[PDB]
């Protein structure tokens, strides 16, 4: 629940940061989707 | 710049509004 709260906050206020592009100019795995951003959080930010 | 609920075969966009209405009522 707390990670979902952080996810909605980031989706609403931080768009230009989740830019995990490889080799440059490949913007993907961003926060352009609520479920994608929630999975990214719960999978990377917890274990980081 | 525009938040959109484009993820299903309908029945998810109006249900959110009716659920918010029911939540405020309750």
């Amino acid at each position: 629940v707390v990670v979902y709260l952080y996810t909605v906050v980031a989706f609403n206020f931080f768009r230009k940061f989740y830019n995990k592009s490889e080799d440059g100019d490949t913007p993907d795995m961003k926060c352009d989707d609520m479920l994608t951003c929630y999975m990214f959080h719960m999978y990377v930010g917890v274990r980081a | 710049v525009h938040y959109v609920l484009e993820e299903s075969s309908g029945y998810m966009e109006p249900t959110l509004r009716i659920l918010a209405i029911l939540h405020t009522i309750i």
